[PDB]
């Protein structure tokens, strides 16, 4: 169900700065 | 508030699958906003009288600031504009566009008010090919039996031109891009009620988004390329296509030893140079040019693309080439050698249009089981 | 912060700021660009142009 | 029966960013005025066109003040000659074609004004014309007053040659043999036929140091926005 | 015409990402150059064969005409 | 006082090319001028002799100039 | 022998590299427009699938692996059914006015 959902993973795309889940953004959004 | 009309132009519905083919239909709206532009500017020192004329277009070259600029990016700006063209006319042959029966036809009107536009358009700085390329065009109309002489009189003013047929084109030739700027306007117009069509000739309406950040800046990224090779030939090499000539001035006394209008008729002149009759041959030009409204009633396959129809890319790029030939073969001179070939290629050009292109899906719907 | 974050809440968020730096850069800009050019315009066709030959005559 | 394709000559302009020898213009005019100017009719340039080039206003000036010019009515109802000015374009030889004509056999000097731009190769044309003239070849008969030049078409001209070797001299003293004529004389006529070739490269060159460097930019701002399709994962989830 | 009355869409699921949060070329090198290739291979057996035989008449038609205008042995 | 170039002209009519095509003009010469009534001519022949020729000067000649 | 040629064809057409069938790359006219508005959803929205997926891939001139891609024996008519239904009744409908 809407449960049983789930978002795959871009980190074949996404920039370096956010690669890291455990980390937060923020740091990097000014930059980028 | 009538700026929701641009609905049309900011949130329209259009596809995501989208080439940079469509470019080419849209840059047409730069080339058209941009020759009339420069050659606005162009035509306040232009002027419309035989002694004069071929100096003031010197005028320009010469003694104006950066006047000599704008005789460029227009003239070869024209070029750019045929080019767009004839990608985008066999655009909708290799995608099923013509379909769209309503707006093809519109398709053509824009193109023969080009093509005697532009006629016009080359032959107002008498460049010794302007005469005379005045000459062979326009006197082909007295093929006509029992008008032809009354009408090329009737257009040259009396008996041949002159300064009066000069004076006729300049009015005739400084308007019609308006028209074109209006028609043009009626030629989305039809689109609008329907959307573009796909490369796949399926109904995308399920996957249809918006215009103004994405295919706008595509557009834009489409008309940096233009300004770019359209800035090349100016600044690097005008004299590429324009044939040089035409900065001799003109003199009814003396033709070159060879003939051709610009490079862009010659798919079309060079199938009136096959025929070695005179009229038989001109009613084959305005079919050359009229088939296109006659394709619609030639679409066999019950798909619409040629992307799913790999028999009819095999005929398809066959008659790109054709057209290439017959861009070039009618370029050069009559002698035994090509004239071998125009009889063939001007022929492949009527032939594959009005037989083959159907029966491949008179075929291709046979492969399938419909 | 990088140089990238320290210009962006400067300068690249408020947009009356945005359009501010722009011409800034531009007016700038054109100063140096058309020295680039015409020195090495000058320099590709160095013993060519009127400049050289200006103190002859 | 052939025509004759001259070959692809080195020059100081051929390049994409070459511009012209000013001094190979200067030499140039000499030639022009020397020996050409009594009968080619260029019309279309004046010696204000010459400054900021291979004189200066003073030096070029002194050429008006050389020669005479048809101008004005007087007010006795009349018209006189006075000394030319800068506004003034080159002294015509002739009044008319066809006294070109009658002064020669027939035939009719074209103005050089757009000659090489208006004649397959231009310079290379030019050039190879003046230097390709030879003995004529076995079989070969010519009326008077023609002469021999493979690269005109026909292979029949009415041209006197009009160069040969220290025909004149020129002012900082080069060698004037018949070749050192025919460059400065071409360059010459290349400028004639294009005022704008020093200002045609600069922004020649200054279109792609922007469109090279603009090009990627926006071809990045297309694939900035893009990017939210260019990567996008569908599904389909039924009951 | 517009958004929202122009067709029927049932249990389809949709994820997109902004651009901030990605590079704008990834794999522009690696996964594009054999995406050139097959789209390549998949075109130009039907696209070049006519071009490939315009080469030539527009090879054999210059020659045969350089030809005809050099003189017979006569 | 000499013209550089017939010094150039000179060199390159031992190459390979001219000194052919040299040859076969005078075989059209003495072809046509053994012969008493003739439309012929060698206009044809000196063609492929020039074009041979003058593809050297090119290459070369403004070094000096 | 013709059965070999078939199945080659529709290996060249492409239209197996992206997921499609044959139904679905038709020319839409009003004839057709009757049957996809006749079809029952589960098949429906089946269709709907195939197309949408099929845009976004001739988007990136991407395509989907060689398993994923459409078979032959596979290749449904699915469509065929509901669309001769209305000829007959189109062909019904004029020869009745005549
Ligand atoms: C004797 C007067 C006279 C002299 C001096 C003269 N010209 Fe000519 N020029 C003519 C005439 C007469 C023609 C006619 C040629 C023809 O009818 O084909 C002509 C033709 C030409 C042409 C036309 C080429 C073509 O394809 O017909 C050029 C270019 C030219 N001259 C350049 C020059 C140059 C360069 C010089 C100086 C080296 C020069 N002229 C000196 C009278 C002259
Ligand atoms: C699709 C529209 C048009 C086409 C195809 C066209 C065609 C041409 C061409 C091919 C030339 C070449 C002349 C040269 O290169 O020397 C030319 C010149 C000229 N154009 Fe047009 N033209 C168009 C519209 C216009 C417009 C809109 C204007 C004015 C607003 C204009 C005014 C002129 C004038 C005065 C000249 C003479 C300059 C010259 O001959 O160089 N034309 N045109
Ligand atoms: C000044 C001339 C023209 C202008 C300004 C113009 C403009 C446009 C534009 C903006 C589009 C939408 C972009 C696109 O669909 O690719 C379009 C589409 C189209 N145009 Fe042109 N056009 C011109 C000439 C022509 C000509 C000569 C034809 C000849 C057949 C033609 C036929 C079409 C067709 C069939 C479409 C269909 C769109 C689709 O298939 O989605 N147009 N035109
Ligand atoms: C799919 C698609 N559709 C449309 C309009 O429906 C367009 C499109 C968008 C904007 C257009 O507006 C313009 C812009 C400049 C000149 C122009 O000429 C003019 F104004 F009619 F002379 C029209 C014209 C066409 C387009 O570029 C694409 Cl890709």
């Amino acid at each position: 169900s809407h449960t049983d959902i789930k978002v795959p993973d871009f980190s074949d795309y996404r920039r370096p700065e956010v690669l890291d889940s455990t980390k937060s953004s923020k740091e990097s959004s000014e930059a980028r | 508030l009538m700026k929701i009309v641009n609905n049309a132009f900011i949130d329209l519905p259009a596809p995501s699958n989208i080439s940079s083919w469509w470019n080419f239909g849209s840059l047409l709206g730069i080339c058209l906003i941009l020759q009339i532009l420069t050659g606005l500017f162009l035509a306040m020192h232009y002027t419309s009288d035989t002694t004069t004329a071929f100096s003031s277009v010197t005028h320009i070259c010469r003694d104006v600031n950066y006047g000599w600029i704008i005789r460029y990016m227009h003239a070869n700006g024209a070029s750019m504009f045929f080019i767009c063209l004839y990608m985008h006319v066999g655009r909708g042959l290799y995608y099923g566009s013509y379909t769209f029966l309503e707006t093809w036809n519109i398709g053509v009107i824009l193109l023969l008010t080009v093509m005697a536009t532009a006629f016009m358009g080359y032959v107002l700085p008498w460049g010794q090919m302007s005469f005379w390329g005045a000459t062979v065009i326009t006197n082909l109309l007295s093929a006509i039996p029992y008008i032809g002489t009354n009408l090329v009189e009737w257009i040259w003013g009396g008996f041949s031109v002159d300064k009066a047929t000069l004076t006729r084109f300049f009015a005739f030739h400084f308007i019609l891009p308006f028209i074109i700027m209006a028609i043009a306007m009626v030629h989305l117009l039809f689109l609008h009620e329907t959307g573009s069509n796909n490369p796949t000739g399926i109904s995308s309406d399920v996957d249809k988004i918006p215009f103004h950040p994405y295919y706008t800046i595509k557009d834009i990224l489409g008309a940096l390329l233009l300004i770019l090779a359209l800035m090349l030939l100016v600044l690097f090499a005008p004299d590429l296509l324009g044939d040089p000539d035409n900065y001799t001035p003109a003199n009814p006394l003396n033709t070159p030893p060879h003939i051709k209008p610009e490079w862009y008729f010659l798919f079309a002149y060079a199938i009136l140079r096959s025929i070695p009759n005179k009229l038989g041959g001109v009613l084959a030009l305005a079919f050359s040019i009229l088939i296109l409204a006659l394709i619609p009633l030639l679409h066999t396959s019950k798909q619409r693309s040629m992307m799913f129809r790999p028999l009819s890319q095999c005929l398809f790029w066959a008659l790109v080439a054709d057209l290439l030939t017959l861009t070039w073969i009618g370029g050069q001179p009559v002698e035994h050698p090509y004239i071998t070939i125009g009889q063939l290629a001007s022929v492949l050009y009527f032939l594959l249009i009005l037989v083959l292109m159907p029966t491949a899906g008179t075929i291709e719907n046979k492969l399938l089981k419909w | 912060p990088t140089l990238t974050a320290r210009l962006y809440s400067l300068l690249f968020r408020r947009t009356s700021t945005f359009a501010l730096t722009i011409v800034v850069g531009a007016l700038f800009f054109e100063r140096a660009f058309d020295q680039g050019a015409d020195a090495i315009y000058e320099h590709i066709n160095e013993g060519k142009l009127w400049k050289h030959i200006k103190h002859k005559y | 029966d052939l025509e004759l394709h001259p070959p692809s000559y080195p020059w100081s302009h051929r390049g994409l960013l070459s511009s012209l020898d000013h001094t190979s213009i200067r030499r140039g005019f000499q030639v022009y005025k020397q020996v050409c100017s009594s009968c080619h009719s260029m019309d279309y340039v004046a010696y204000r066109h010459l400054v900021g080039v291979c004189y200066t206003e003073d030096e070029a000036k002194a050429l008006a003040e050389e020669v005479e010019v048809q101008d004005g009515p007087n007010e006795d109802g009349e018209m006189f000659m006075r000394p030319g000015k800068l506004s003034d374009y080159f002294p015509k030889p002739y009044p008319n074609p066809e006294a070109a004509r009658a002064a020669n056999n027939g035939a009719l000097p074209p103005d050089l004004s757009y000659i090489v731009r208006a004649r397959h190769g231009g310079e290379d044309y030019v050039f190879s014309l003046l230097t390709g003239y030879c003995e004529p070849p076995t079989g070969v008969s010519l009326r008077e007053g023609l002469y021999f030049n493979p690269y005109f078409p026909g292979q029949a001209i009415g041209m006197a040659p009009p160069i040969y070797n220290e025909v004149l001299e020129f002012d900082d003293g080069t060698p004037a043999t018949m070749s050192q004529v025919a460059k400065d004389v071409c360059t010459f006529l290349r400028w004639a036929a294009e005022p704008e070739h020093d200002h045609r490269k600069r922004m020649g060159l200054k279109m792609l140091l922007m469109m090279g460097l603009l090009l990627p930019l926006v071809y990045a701002m297309k694939r900035h926005k893009w990017s939210v399709l260019k990567s996008r994962k569908l599904a389909y989830r039924p009951p | 015409r517009q958004f929202g009355h122009l067709t029927r869409v049932r249990h389809v699921i949709t994820y997109s990402l902004s651009p901030f949060e990605q590079r704008a070329f990834p794999h522009y090198f690696s996964k594009g150059i054999p995406n050139v290739l097959r789209r390549t291979r998949a075109c130009i057996l039907r696209v070049a064969p006519p071009f490939v035989a315009f080469y030539l008449v527009y090879t054999w038609g210059t020659q045969e005409f350089e030809k005809s205008k050099r003189k017979n042995p006569a | 006082l000499v013209d550089p170039l017939t010094t150039v002209r000179e060199q390159c009519e031992q190459l390979e090319k001219c000194v052919k095509a040299r040859e076969r003009l005078e075989l059209c010469d003495e072809r046509v001028s053994s012969r008493s009534q003739t439309e012929e001519d060698c206009t044809e022949e000196l063609l492929d002799f020039l074009h041979a020729r003058d593809h050297c000067v090119a290459h070369k000649l403004f070094n000096s100039l | 022998w013709l059965e070999g040629i078939r199945k080659w064809y529709y290996n060249a057409a492409g239209f197996n590299k992206l997921g499609l069938m044959r139904d679905d790359t038709i020319h839409e006219n009003d004839d057709v427009k009757e049957a996809i508005r006749r079809l029952p959803e589960n098949l429906y929205d089946d269709r709907v699938f195939r197309i949408k997926r099929a845009l976004d891939l001739s988007m990136r001139q991407q395509i989907l692996p060689k398993e994923q891609w459409t078979k032959y024996e596979e290749d449904k008519s699915y469509l065929e059914p509901y669309l001769k239904e209305v000829i007959r009744e189109r062909k019904e409908r004029e020869e009745w006015a005549k």
